[PDB]
This record gives structure tokens, C-alpha cells and sequence, in this order.
RNA sequence: GAAAGUUAUAAAUGAAGCGGUCUGGAAAGGCCCGCCAAAGACGGUAACAGCCCGGUAGUUGAAAUGGCUUUCCCUCCAGAGUGGAUCCUGAGUACGACGGAACACGUGAAAUUCCGUCGGAAUCCGGGAGGACCAUCUCCCAAGGCUAAAUACUCCCUAGUGACCGAUAGUGAACCAGUACCGUGAGGGAAAGGUGAAAAGCACCCCGGAAGGGGAGUGAAACAGUUCCUGAAACCGUGUGCCUACAAGUAGUUAGAGCCCGUUAAUGGGUGAUAGCGUGCCUUUUGUAGAAUGAACCGGCGAGUUACGAUUUGUUGCAAGGUUAAGCGGAAAAAGCGGAGCCGUAGCGAAAGCGAGUCUGAAUAGGGCGCAUAAGUAACAGGUCGUAGACCCGAAACCAGGUGAUC
RNA sequence: UACUCGGGAGUCAGACUGCGAGUGAUAAGAUCCGUAGUCGAAAGGGAAACAGCCCAGACCACCAGUUAAGGUCCCCAAAUA
RNA sequence: AGGUUCGUGGUAGGAGAGCGUUCUAAGGGCGGUGAAGUCAGACCGGAAGGACUGGUGGAGCGCUUAGAAGUGAGAAUGCCG
């Protein structure tokens, strides 16, 4: 609802007002769990396959006479109990992705994006720009505002070289203000969001 | 959310039951199937309607009727949903579709006389029941058929 | 694949307003000289499927 | 993902074999035979915990009887005297006196005779 | 037929620690200091490396050949209006009879399309269809031909990915594998990975014909010595503490003396003279120690799964409403858009139809079904069912294409 | 305890003993019914051994006590009452 | 959370609570001062099971909370060695 606006160099820049219906609702923990699993279950390729008893090479011929030989009755040398025989059930190529009703996928983003505010783990910034791509200059900026951990830079527009001079750093990820999602926000500890990106998050919901 | 502390809603997820894994689980040797039947074999059982030879029920009662090809079915609106309109306006089928009362227009709009109306309204539609017509006439409204 | 309706049952069963099934009496074709009329008046009406039969044939007509 | 069996089958089977230490022949070496012996030993041990209580009580009775006959009595006619006189010492303690401290056993037997007469 | 640009087929350049100290055979590891980053992808190096090597991001590069895209060149070109006497608009065809087939449609009331045999129109005032057929009306010109894109597949090449396998697994084949072997032939078809960082792969002495050993030496390790990382079990041996040659034994368990030891230290360990009780495991059965069935022993492998639907219970979102499908967008994402559609909100009747009622009935009667007495829907998870090999192994047999009279 | 609605099954080869009948020869550990018990799916104690007979229903431990059927000369606990 | 009463044999079968295995995500860890594996012990829990110490081995592996399954073998005149 009310937060302190910070300049790029780390000083103060005034104060900002966040909408209460977006950053101030009571979180629904039992919903955020479901949405995280649904998005994580939909990221797996599911490319796995084995060979049945009808796909292994060979077979067909009955190994030996049904009766009188003294051995056990057998029908093919690729039966499941044989050595080089085929698998019984095993895996198979298969999709895992599923979605959730739209009114729930919008409540989860409100809950996860408001849970940070309750934990004082959100930093609103006046404007974050770099004239030239320089990873040295970016890491110093993370020293102006005490981060020392995984972050998530959300920038809306401009941002000439923000996306470049943060790739090499490990725990830092930059998303252009429409890609914000439940899984990414929950995955990263802190949340750095510029002033111009708050409106775009606000207006979509 | 602290992905290291996920806890789903209680009762929303249960555990698969796997049969044929020893006799301590109660579903071991025979796996809930009994002993030596047709139902105890792989891909066993009989058809959905089969009765073991006795004549099935559907084959000892007669067929009945036919299906009309020119069947007309009307979209139904009662009188209670007609109290959401301020008195004076002219209610028309093209107005009723937008306000969510009628999703699809099947073959026409028909007003039935369930409930009661208290606001003087003028309506237009394709059909009226006998009791519905008088109800909106006794409210000072007028009845017109498109 | 979606499971198929039993067309034979769909031609002689009727679904009522409470989910039950309505049928027709089945002794009404060609021996009306051997039936008293009290026995013929009752047979031209319509009955209901019993709970034992419904418990067996409920899936043959599900999207009817 | 495949789950190949390993380090789990032999861990359970080796535990059963070690429980069959000291058995004759293959009963201490082979899993199939040793499993049947370990199961059978438990079934025996379960029902000798019942017989052990019966076996000892028959031992104490036979020792009270032998000591009581030296005083012109018998077990049946001695144990009646004690109850009729109010002494509640059980068989385990009574047999202990008859072997170690026979002097006190006679004092108890004298009270038994008094109860029988009066 | 030329000119220009782009791409594919070799490549070039490319930042930053030999930092100090400890263990160590060896530092990439621990502790203390620094630095680069449009470069913290991956692999190698004597153990885990952004700063040691090949490299990576970025920026460059084509003699020659192929591809694509533009331009030039080259090549080829009549379309509007009115009248409209007269002329033309696909003949053994369009239909029809008989016999078959394809149409979801099994000759049925059977339209529509095709094939074989016979018969056989009109041609602009004309002809065909709208599920037999006639009249009216509406739509359209068969019996000549061509046509890109949106769709199906992967023997291959380039760059990559995986809550896929890891030597009985994954292709039959990680190894000179369709090989060895079997068959006259068609055809069937295996087993088999690991020294060490580096061969430094054991100068030399002794036993022996040799093999093989014992020292010596290399190595961190030779109990790593040319099936060589690790090396379980069955199986075969050597030595030793306790018991055993008057005893009738599903081989144990309970009581127990003697002898010998000394633990994850606690009413401890090994063996046990003698005494009581005691007819293995599974399957199938009214009933099995069973003289009913299976197993020589050890080890690995070996059986209720998945997709799409139906129903019911639990949880979550919204609620007289609920919800999108295909598709556009994008990173094999997340939003946003997409309301076509589906379920519910009204039922009764074969149907016209009527409607909180309706149907039977001559009936305001009675009775059947319904409201009164009203919660659904989307998603996930569990139980069960249907279609699929559907819980795993097992026939004798049937059909289709081929190989065989060297017996 | 009943009853109603809903989800999930298994079973349809039974055996013997007492009583009432049929077939049989007023035979069968025979066969077929009705009625009660036990076994099936039940260990423990007694009938020498002996699923169905008699007593009686095992949650675990105890080197504690009282009883049931059946027994008290020795094997073998208790009366040479 | 604590009491009172009544119970706790069990085949086919129904319901519930759990152990262990491989992999994935996050947190937090140990390991050449010796990981997994393997051998031996007289330890711990109600069971499936879990630690500790010592030898061999010579480089990877646990713990916590969720998720997904090629998920646990003593028997098939089972296949291979
Ligand atoms: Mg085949
Ligand atoms: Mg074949
Ligand atoms: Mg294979
Ligand atoms: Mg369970
Ligand atoms: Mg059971
Ligand atoms: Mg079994
Ligand atoms: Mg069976
Ligand atoms: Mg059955
Ligand atoms: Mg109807
Ligand atoms: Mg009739
Ligand atoms: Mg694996
Ligand atoms: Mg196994
Ligand atoms: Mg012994
Ligand atoms: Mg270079
Ligand atoms: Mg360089
Ligand atoms: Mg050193
Ligand atoms: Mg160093
Ligand atoms: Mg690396
Ligand atoms: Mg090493
Ligand atoms: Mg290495
Ligand atoms: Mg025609
Ligand atoms: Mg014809
Ligand atoms: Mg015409
Ligand atoms: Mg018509
Ligand atoms: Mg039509
Ligand atoms: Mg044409
Ligand atoms: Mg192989
Ligand atoms: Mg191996
Ligand atoms: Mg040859
Ligand atoms: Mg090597
Ligand atoms: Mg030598
Ligand atoms: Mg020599
Ligand atoms: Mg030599
Ligand atoms: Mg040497
Ligand atoms: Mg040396
Ligand atoms: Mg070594
Ligand atoms: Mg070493
Ligand atoms: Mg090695
Ligand atoms: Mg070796
Ligand atoms: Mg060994
Ligand atoms: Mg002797
Ligand atoms: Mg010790
Ligand atoms: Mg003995
Ligand atoms: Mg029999
Ligand atoms: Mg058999
Ligand atoms: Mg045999
Ligand atoms: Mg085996
Ligand atoms: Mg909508
Ligand atoms: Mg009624
Ligand atoms: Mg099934
Ligand atoms: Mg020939
Ligand atoms: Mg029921
Ligand atoms: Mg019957
Ligand atoms: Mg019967
Ligand atoms: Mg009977
Ligand atoms: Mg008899
Ligand atoms: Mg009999
Ligand atoms: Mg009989
Ligand atoms: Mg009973
Ligand atoms: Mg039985
Ligand atoms: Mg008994
Ligand atoms: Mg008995
Ligand atoms: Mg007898
Ligand atoms: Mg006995
Ligand atoms: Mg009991
Ligand atoms: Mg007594
Ligand atoms: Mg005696
Ligand atoms: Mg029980
Ligand atoms: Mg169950
Ligand atoms: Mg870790
Ligand atoms: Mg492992
Ligand atoms: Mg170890
Ligand atoms: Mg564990
Ligand atoms: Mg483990
Ligand atoms: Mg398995
Ligand atoms: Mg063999």
C-alpha cells in the first residue's frame, strides 16, 4: 500500500502508493500451492519409451514342442519373463501439462505478489538504466541496495542494457513486466520492481 | 512461497493403492479378485447388459414413439427474472441476450408465469403462456408478439 | 474414445425429471384373446425400472 | 525413471540368515531353509512362554509334596490346612523353604495341622 | 543471360590469480586475499577450475561451389457498350430394366455416385437437383482439362533438449554384429565394457624343462602384474575353543550343570551332558505332515499400467450462474485475446403442443410423471466401470506371401 | 440396535455331530431336505495319537492365584481318601 | 489435552495409518583428516526398518518439505549365469 521509493544510487526518492486490491489482499496459501505445482508439472518433456513384447526384434517361432519335451511350456523367446524379452508396462511418451480455471490463476499472482509485501521483501525503484552493458556496474548497484541473495528484476520499458549486464550473475533474472508469473516470483527471494513497471502490473489486474 | 515448505490442502490428495505386493497389505496373492472364476482372469467379466443367458431387460419391453424433424424448442424466461428492469422500458429479445438471461436463442423466447412481477413493464417476444400474459396485463404493461 | 450409447435401450427408455428411468409394459402384442381386460387396462400404462435393473444398466444409457 | 533392485534384497535376506546362527547343516547357510526355521523358532518360543509357567508350578508342587510327607501329611491335606488358617504364601515361596530353610517349613506345617483339627 | 545482397560448406581474434598457506602421490579442495564478466555453456588437466588448456559472449572471414532474394535483360499480350433475325453451348451420353459395389444407410419408402450387359432423350420455348414421386417455387448448367498454401511421414544432415537407460538395462549389436553358430534353402541368431594419472608392463639373484613362484625394483597402492576398479552368495579348503562311539533325532524351543571368553555394559557372549513339548514352506481343497502339486542351491531379471470417456467421494475458485475448445501471442514459458460451443436455471407427451403444470380420459373426477420442498459448474486427487493385448505366462488350430523331390 | 440412500467387494463344490422325515435293507464316513452346534475362518485343555465329539474363545510380559471338561498307584501334577 | 464404560482369534473381502527404493525443485549440509559399496558386532523403535564403531574401498552421497513412479519376490515343470 505505502512504500519508500528508492533511486538507482541507493538513496531515497520519496514514497509510492501501491493499490490495495493487488498488493494488499489476504494471501490464499492453499491456492498458491496448486498453481505452483501445475506450472511445474507442465514444464516436463515427457519423452520416455520402452519396447513391448511386440516391438523387440525376433520372436514369432515357438521355441520347442508343447508337450513331451520335459521343459516348461513357452511361446516366444521375447516373453516378459525371458532375459532379453520385452517390458510389460513401463513408461510411454506422454504429456503432463494442465491448466487451472482463470479466476484461480489470477488470485495466485495477487497472493504471491502481496505475500512479499507482508514480509518486507519488495523494493520499488525510481528508474534503473545503464548507458552501456557492464556487469561490473550492475553488481555495484546491488551493493547500493543490500541484496546479497537471489533477486528478480522486473522492468517495464526503456532499460537499455539491463537485460544484458545481468546474464552472467547467477541468482539474478530480468523479466519485462508481462512475463511475471507465480513460479518465477516464488523461486527468487527478493523482488526488485521499478516505478514504471508497477502500473503495468497494476493495470492488468 | 518458500518452495522448500510446500504443503497442499488437507484431504485434496490421497495415495494410490497398489495390489499384489505381499500379504501384509491385505491385497496380496489374489489382489482382491477371489478364486478361479471368469471374473478372476485377465480381461474377464461380461458385457454391460449381459445376464448370463437370460433374456436382457431391454429385449422384453417394446419400443415406442418417433422423433419429429420439425421440433421447436423455445428459450424459457420466468417472471421473477423480469424484476431486474426499471418500470417503463420496452423489453425485447435482443435486449435479453446481452444481460446474461438468455445464453442462446433456440427457436424463440417464451415467457412463463412462474413467480410474480411487481413493476409495470412492456415486453416483446415470440410466445406467451396464458397465465403470463395476464400477469403483465394486470401490472399495467402491454403484450406484443414479434 | 468416448463410450457409446446403447441404441437398443435408447429406443425404449425415457429419463424422468428426477434421474430415474421410465419404460413400457411388455405383454401387449398378439394374444389379447387370452387376457382379461382388467389385465389389459393395466398393461397399456407405463412403469418404472426397478432399482436392481437400474443398478446394472445405468451406464448403457448415460448421455441419452 | 527405472528403479533397479539393489542393496535392499540382500540386506533383508542377510538379516534373516544371521538369526539362524547355530542351526545344523544348511539351516544356518541358505536363505530359503533358514527362513522356515526362524519362523518356526518364533512359533515355538511363543508357546513355551505359556508352558514355562505350567512347567515350574508342577515342579514346586512335587517338592512341597515330598517335604510334607515327612511330617505325616500330603500336599492335598496340607494346602487345605493353610487356606483354612489364612496363610497366603504361594507355591514358589513354599518350595523355597522346603529345600533351603526346612526349619521354618515345619513351623508352617504345624499351623496347618492346628487348623485341620480345630 | 547478367549485376547486387544474404545464407550453407574450412576458419580468425577474443578479458581476468604460475596469489599466500595446510593436508596430500598429485590441488581444481579448506582458510586468507584479489580480479574479469555482452565471457559463471561444455569438456580436458594427477581430487570438485569464470581467471591452466580447447574454448564461451561479442566482433570478424570466402578462393571456389550450391541455395535464396531484388534489379536489369528477355518473352508474351486487345477490352468496353448496344442490338441479338439466325446460329452454338461436350450422344450411343443423360437417364431406364437386370446383376453388384461405395455412400454412417444391410433393398428398404431408398434419393446420391460407380461397374458389367441390353434399351435409349432434349438440346435455350432447353436441361438437373432440393433423400420415392407429381404440381408450384428456389438454386444451378453434367456427360473435357490444369492449379500453389494451410495436411501426412523421416532413410538422411546441422544445432540442441529430457523429474529417458546405464552393460541380464538401452537397438539384436557400447567390444571387427546380422558376426560366430544352426539349416539343402527361405530363415533363426548369440556371448563378450573398466590396470594405472603416467607402461613407469617387474634390470637383477634363487628353485624349475617350462608354467609358476620367493626376494629386489617402479608405483600413492602389486592383496592394481596384460578379465587388471569394487569383489557379495552358493561351492571348496586349512587351524582351532566347546560337544560327540548304548544311541530312535522336521533337527528346534523351554529348563539346565560343566567348560571357554569379555561387549554398542546389560538381569552379557560361544558350546552345550540331561529333561519337557514339538509331523517343513507354497498351491488347491469339506478336509493335506501328507503316499496330491512346485522348488537341487545361490544371484540378477519377472505380473493391475497408460490414453480417452462414464459415475461417485474429497479439496479449491466463482455462484443462478460456471467455463472455454481449436486458434493468435510467446522462450517446447506466463499473461492478454478467442463465448463457437457444453452443463445448469422447467417439466409433461409417441407427436402436434401446453407450460408450474402436463398426459390418459367425455370428466372441474381419479391416477402416472414434475414444482411446491430449488445449487450448479471448472480443475485436480482417490475408488469402480467402458473402448483399447488391458494382470502375467501357456494351446491344439485358421488364413496370406514365399522356400523345399541332394532323403 | 434397526430402517433409507450411496461407494466397494467376495460367495453360489461345503463337512460332521444331536433331533424330525424321504430314497436305501429302519445298511454306509451313503444321498436328499428342515432344525441347532462346531469346523471352514479357531489356537488352548480332555478323548493315547485323532478338522466336525466334551470344556472354552489367544492384544503383549510375569519362575503369581482360583476354577471348567477330565482326573489323583508308577510312566505323569494331584486321595494307595 | 485428560478421564469413564465396553472391547482388541480370523480365510475371501472392505476401511485407515505408515516403512523402504530411483529420480526432480528449493533450503541447509559431509567428503582424500576418506563418499557410495562391502564384511563383523552384545545398539535403537510397535512392524516394515534406522543409527553407531572398526576393517576393506578409493570418489561421490545424505537430511528436511513437496512431486513423479520401470516400487519391495521364495515358489509360475519361470529366463539367464
Ligand atoms: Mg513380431
Ligand atoms: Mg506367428
Ligand atoms: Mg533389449
Ligand atoms: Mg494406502
Ligand atoms: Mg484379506
Ligand atoms: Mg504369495
Ligand atoms: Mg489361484
Ligand atoms: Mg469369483
Ligand atoms: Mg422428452
Ligand atoms: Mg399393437
Ligand atoms: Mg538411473
Ligand atoms: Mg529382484
Ligand atoms: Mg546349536
Ligand atoms: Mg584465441
Ligand atoms: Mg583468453
Ligand atoms: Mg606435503
Ligand atoms: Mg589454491
Ligand atoms: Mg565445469
Ligand atoms: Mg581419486
Ligand atoms: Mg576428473
Ligand atoms: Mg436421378
Ligand atoms: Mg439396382
Ligand atoms: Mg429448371
Ligand atoms: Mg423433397
Ligand atoms: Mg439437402
Ligand atoms: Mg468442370
Ligand atoms: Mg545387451
Ligand atoms: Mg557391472
Ligand atoms: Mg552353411
Ligand atoms: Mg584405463
Ligand atoms: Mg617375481
Ligand atoms: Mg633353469
Ligand atoms: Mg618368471
Ligand atoms: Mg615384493
Ligand atoms: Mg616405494
Ligand atoms: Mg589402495
Ligand atoms: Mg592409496
Ligand atoms: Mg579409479
Ligand atoms: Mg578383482
Ligand atoms: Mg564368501
Ligand atoms: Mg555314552
Ligand atoms: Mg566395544
Ligand atoms: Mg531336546
Ligand atoms: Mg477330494
Ligand atoms: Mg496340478
Ligand atoms: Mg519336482
Ligand atoms: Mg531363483
Ligand atoms: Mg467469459
Ligand atoms: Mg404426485
Ligand atoms: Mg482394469
Ligand atoms: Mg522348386
Ligand atoms: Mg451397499
Ligand atoms: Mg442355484
Ligand atoms: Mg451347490
Ligand atoms: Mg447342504
Ligand atoms: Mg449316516
Ligand atoms: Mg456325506
Ligand atoms: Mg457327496
Ligand atoms: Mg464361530
Ligand atoms: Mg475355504
Ligand atoms: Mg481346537
Ligand atoms: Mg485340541
Ligand atoms: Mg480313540
Ligand atoms: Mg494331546
Ligand atoms: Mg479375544
Ligand atoms: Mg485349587
Ligand atoms: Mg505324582
Ligand atoms: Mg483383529
Ligand atoms: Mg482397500
Ligand atoms: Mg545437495
Ligand atoms: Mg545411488
Ligand atoms: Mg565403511
Ligand atoms: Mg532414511
Ligand atoms: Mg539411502
Ligand atoms: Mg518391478
Ligand atoms: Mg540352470
Amino acid at each position: 500500500p505505502k512504500l519508500s521509493l528508492l533511486k538507482q544510487d541507493g538513496t531515497n526518492a520519496g514514497e509510492i502508493t501501491l493499490n490495495d486490491t493487488v498488493f494488499g489482499i489476504e494471501p490464499n496459501e492453499k491456492v498458491v500451492v496448486d498453481v505452483i505445482l501445475s506450472q511445474r508439472a507442465s514444464l516436463r518433456q515427457g519423452t520416455h519409451k520402452v519396447k513391448n513384447r511386440s516391438e523387440v526384434r525376433g520372436g514369432g517361432r515357438k521355441p520347442w514342442r508343447q508337450k513331451g519335451t520335459g521343459r516348461a511350456r513357452q511361446g516366444s523367446i521375447r516373453s516378459p519373463q525371458w532375459r532379453g524379452g520385452g517390458v510389460v508396462f513401463g513408461p510411454t511418451p506422454r504429456s503432463y501439462a494442465y491448466k487451472l480455471p482463470k479466476k484461480v490463476r489470477r488470485l495466485a499472482i495477487k497472493s504471491i505478489l502481496s505475500s512479499k509485501v507482508n514480509e518486507e521483501k519488495l523494493v520499488v525503484l525510481e528508474g534503473l538504466t545503464f548507458d552501456a552493458p557492464k556487469t561490473k556496474e550492475f553488481a555495484a548497484f546491488l551493493k547500493n541496495i543490500s541484496v546479497d541473495t537471489k533477486a528478480l528484476i522486473v522492468v517495464a520499458g526503456e532499460s537499455e542494457n539491463v537485460e544484458l549486464s545481468a546474464r552472467n550473475l547467477q541468482g539474478i533474472t530480468v523479466i519485462p513486466a508481462e512475463s511475471i508469473s507465480v513460479l518465477e516470483v516464488a523461486k527468487h527471494d527478493k523482488l526488485i520492481i521499478t516505478k514504471a513497471a508497477v502500473e503495468k502490473v497494476e493495470e492488468v489486474l | 512461497m518458500k518452495l522448500h515448505e510446500l504443503k497442499p490442502s488437507e484431504g485434496s490428495r490421497k495415495e494410490r493403492n497398489r495390489v499384489g505386493r505381499g500379504t501384509g497389505s491385505g491385497n496380496g496373492k489374489t489382489s482382491g479378485r477371489g478364486h478361479k472364476g471368469q471374473k478372476a482372469r485377465s480381461g474377464g467379466g461380461v458385457r454391460l447388459g449381459f445376464e448370463g443367458g437370460q433374456l436382457p431387460l431391454f429385449r422384453r419391453i417394446p419400443k415406442r414413439g418417433f422423433t419429429n424433424i420439425n421440433r421447436k424448442e423455445f428459450a424459457i424466461v420466468n417472471l421473477d427474472v423480469l424484476n431486474r428492469f426499471e418500470d417503463g422500458t420496452e423489453v425485447t429479445p435482443e435486449l435479453l441476450i446481452e444481460t446474461g438471461i438468455i445464453r442462446n436463442e433456440k427457436s424463440g423466447i417464451k415467457i412463463l408465469s412462474d413467480g410474480n412481477i411487481e413493476k409495470k413493464l412492456t415486453v416483446k417476444a415470440n410466445k406467451f403462456s396464458a397465465a403470463a400474459k395476464e400477469a403483465i396485463e394486470a401490472a399495467g404493461g402491454k403484450t406484443e408478439v414479434i | 474414445p468416448k463410450m457409446k450409447t446403447h441404441r437398443g435401450s435408447a429406443k425404449r427408455f425415457k429419463r424422468t425429471g428426477s434421474g430415474k428411468l421410465k419404460r413400457r409394459h411388455g405383454f401387449t402384442s398378439h394374444m389379447f384373446a387370452n387376457k382379461s381386460q382388467k389385465q389389459k387396462r393395466k398393461l397399456r400404462k407405463s412403469a418404472m425400472v426397478s432399482a436392481g435393473d437400474f443398478k446394472r444398466i445405468r451406464q448403457m444409457v448415460a448421455k441419452m | 525413471p527405472r528403479v533397479k533392485g539393489g542393496t535392499v534384497t540382500r540386506k533383508r535376506r542377510k538379516k534373516i540368515v544371521k538369526l539362524a546362527k547355530g542351526y545344523y547343516g544348511s539351516k544356518h547357510l541358505l536363505f530359503k531353509v533358514a527362513n522356515q526355521a526362524v519362523m518356526k523358532s518364533y512359533q515355538y518360543a511363543y508357546r513355551d512362554r505359556r508352558q514355562k509357567k505350567r512347567d515350574f508350578r508342577r515342579l514346586w508342587i512335587a517338592r512341597i509334596n515330598a517335604a510334607a510327607r515327612m511330617q505325616d501329611l500330603s500336599y492335598s491335606k496340607l494346602m487345605h490346612g493353610l487356606k483354612l488358617a489364612g496363610i497366603d504364601i504361594n507355591r514358589k515361596m513354599l518350595a523355597d523353604l522346603a529345600v533351603n530353610d526346612i526349619a521354618s517349613f515345619n513351623t508352617l506345617a504345624d499351623s496347618a495341622k492346628k487348623a485341620l483339627a480345630k
